[PDB]
């Protein structure tokens, strides 16, 4: 490769890896919300007895939509995609605008009413799946919240760490090609020389 | 780059002053992971040394996977394991630390040339977790062990 | 430096491209959609 | 010095989040993106118009105490224009003293301190 | 290259042609970001013209850093704020173009010749957001504004 | 190179060697996006071993194509229709890969002599998908598609 | 911060103690 194929690639996965690297840090915000309104909805949740728009989650989308139709052989915005061209029939409502802010009482409250008319957290790595129904959709909704964060969380921390491993190599690639074009050009101007 | 690459072969020992230290207060400012030497070896500086050296290697390099652990996620969810290698280490970043008999002018403070033996007591009873009881300001900016100790006990007179 | 993703002209550039002309495709018949019912009503 | 001392650690602080404004969080990372975005826009100058040291002290002395951070990022070139002449106007007095001294002193200080807060208050007109 | 590296020296005004805007159909190629000119002052050519091409600038510089995120996120994730500055930036970069009279063989349509005062306020209603309603494509190979907004009709019609 | 550059003009057949294909365990490793023949031709070869060929060389294309989407996002960002394109992709690399006779000494497992109708054949059913349920490391180094079944058969 | 406490509360224990 030339060196200015070089230059533009290692200025390309330099700012791939700056982007991802602080998503990390906005997803750890997020979480660390997450969790601690978590904490009182597991009182709320148990004590009484789906994901989001948002890609780039690790496997909250593939987990779900594996065990949703595993019922069918029994028998947010993005879950509609995953399906549709399989079961476009079962299809009754459909939400959006999920998953970017955190589901209070109030918006969890608008799914309940139209209704009528998930991933468990475990831990950061690891995780798998009328006023009595308004409980058990608040109690998935902030449990699939906090997975699909952690989810986003490792998923930004690896394509960052990812980024960083090609760019150490495109440096190194880079430093090479820098010398051998010092190299090169300066033997062109001493042959020059010495033809005269 | 043949410089440098050139210069390489000929050296025995590096040592890397990074402003990251210096921003911490820590002087010298000496980088203690990146600064190496050749002669850091049980054959040639004896096994005590090699062993105690090792010790202030690894701890400092667990410290910073666990320090980014706490910006990651938070000050708990940390087993109490790795907080004592946490609490051990900042303690040994300080202790790292020296006032120079150069600097006595402009800063005020007394020099201290620290020997060999003491050097390699101080840190390994770090480690061993002999000084866990006192705290981290106790060692910033002191020569000997036996100062850090003395150091500690002009607080509590004199608290608050 | 900004703007680096799209000059290196990779699979992410590519991508990047089609996703903006997907997304203003979208909103390019919304928009005729609602020059239609202004003409109109 | 004293003001730029100041302006050097926050637009440090500024640049470390700096990613992170352009697409919520705690009340203590909100005052760094709010002073670093306002204390850029006095970065921003003229050209063929020099200022004087006196001049260039008021303007970051306003920015970095914040006096800026309630008001609004866009009218921040235009609070500088209006902040700069009132001053030169109005308090030569003040100035003189910044020359003399070559230092902010406890006086001068809360002298800068009325000055800006009034001003402040009164902006859009 | 020292060849044309040197001659930037000797030039009062610039108009860099670029392959990638080429390539995208906009014509003529010419860099907003990589083309300046001794005159281009408030003093000298006004400040409503000043500050009109400078928003045209800063606005389109903008788009860059925002195409790197989208690269990664995508259109649909990204906030009202900066939907409407990409939304903003691609009509700049096609109200740029302009059908030539040398090149009517070339392009198909009739050539063009926009005045000065007509150039500044078709930029600017763009900027203050006058023209959202619109789709880019009305904006891509026109003369003044007042034709963008009559080939939005043609466009409507047909759809 | 000079020197290997100006040879490509005096050859029929093209066989270029990588050390990256080397790297990842496959062997010959002969670069399939890069070695190329004149008498490759549907006039000479046939419509059948040509469309097949080519097949191959596409998907290992489309497959190429994507390392840069892979390495920094991963497989679960890409859609399903990419996910069976890198999966068969994997699986055809392997499927080139020969255990050779000379090799037996180095190696230790024993040589193949793939005749021409079982190759075009092999990759065929692979491409169709006829063996998408089969893992990958069952088609690395054996000789026809039957001993890549029979292989896959021994595991469990 | 969580041991630039601590450090204050080994202080107040070697203050009891010493």
């Amino acid at each position: 490769a030339t060196l200015k194929d070089i230059t533009r690639r290692l200025k390309s996965i330099k700012n791939i890896q700056k982007i991802t690297k602080s998503m990390k840090m906005v997803a750890a915000a997020k979480y660390a919300r997450a969790e601690r309104e978590l904490k009182p909805a597991r009182v709320y949740g148990v004590g009484s007895l789906v994901s989001s728009d948002r890609g780039l989650c690790g496997a909250i989308h593939s987990s779900v939509a594996k065990q949703m139709k595993s019922e069918a052989a029994n028998l947010g915005d993005k879950i509609r995609s995953i399906l549709h061209r399989t079961h476009s029939d079962q299809f009754l409502v459909t939400f959006k605008e999920v998953g970017r802010r955190p589901p209070t009482f109030g918006d969890a409250s608008v799914i309940a009413l139209e209704l009528l008319n998930f991933n468990r957290f475990r831990s950061v790595i690891s995780y798998k799946t009328e006023y009595s129904l308004a409980n058990i959709i608040y109690y998935s909704l902030k449990e699939s919240t906090t997975s699909e964060q952690s989810a986003r969380m490792t998923a930004m921390d690896n394509a960052s760490k990812n980024a960083s491993e090609m760019i150490d190599k495109l440096t190194l690639t880079f430093n090479r090609t820098r010398q051998a074009v010092i190299t090169k050009e300066l033997i062109e101007i001493i042959s020059g020389a010495a033809a005269l | 780059d043949p410089a440098p690459a050139t210069t390489f072969a000929h050296l025995d020992a590096t040592t890397v002053l990074s402003r990251a230290i210096a921003e911490l207060g820590i002087y010298p400012a000496v980088d203690p992971l990146d600064s190496t030497s050749r002669i850091m070896d049980p054959n040639i500086v004896g096994s005590e040394h090699y062993d105690v050296a090792r010790g202030v290697q690894k701890i400092l390099q667990d410290y910073k996977s666990l320090q980014d652990i706490i910006a990651i996620l938070g000050m708990d969810e940390l087993s109490e394991e790795d907080k004592l290698t946490v609490s051990r280490a900042r303690k040994i970043q300080r202790f790292l630390s020296q006032p120079f008999q150069v600097a006595e002018v402009f800063t005020g403070h007394l020099g201290k040339l620290v020997p060999l033996k003491e050097t390699i007591k101080g840190f390994q009873q770090i480690l061993a977790g002999e000084y866990d009881h006192l705290p981290e300001q106790a060692f910033y900016m002191v020569g000997p062990i036996e100062e850090a100790v003395a150091k500690a006990d002009k607080l509590a007179e004199e608290h608050s | 430096s900004a703007g680096a993703v799209r000059d290196a002209g990779g699979a992410f550039g590519k991508r990047e491209q089609a996703e903006e002309e997907r997304y203003f495709r979208a909103r390019a018949k919304e928009q005729l959609a609602a020059l239609k019912k202004h003409h109109e009503n | 010095k004293q003001v730029a001392g100041t302006m050097k650690l926050e637009l440090a602080q500024y640049r470390e989040v700096a990613a992170f404004a352009q697409f919520d969080l705690d009340a203590a990372t909100q005052q760094l993106l709010s002073r670093g975005v306002r204390l850029t826009e006095l970065l921003k100058q003229g050209q063929y118009s020099p200022m004087a040291i006196e001049e260039q002290v008021a303007v970051i002395y306003a920015g970095v105490r914040g006096y800026l951070d309630k008001l609004e990022p866009s009218k921040i070139t235009k609070f500088e224009n209006a902040f700069l002449s009132h001053v030169i106007s109005q308090h030569q007095a003040l100035l003189g003293k910044i020359r003399t001294d070559g230092k902010i002193s406890e006086e001068s200080d809360a002298k800068l301190k009325e000055i800006v807060t009034n001003f402040l208050a009164g902006f859009e007109a």
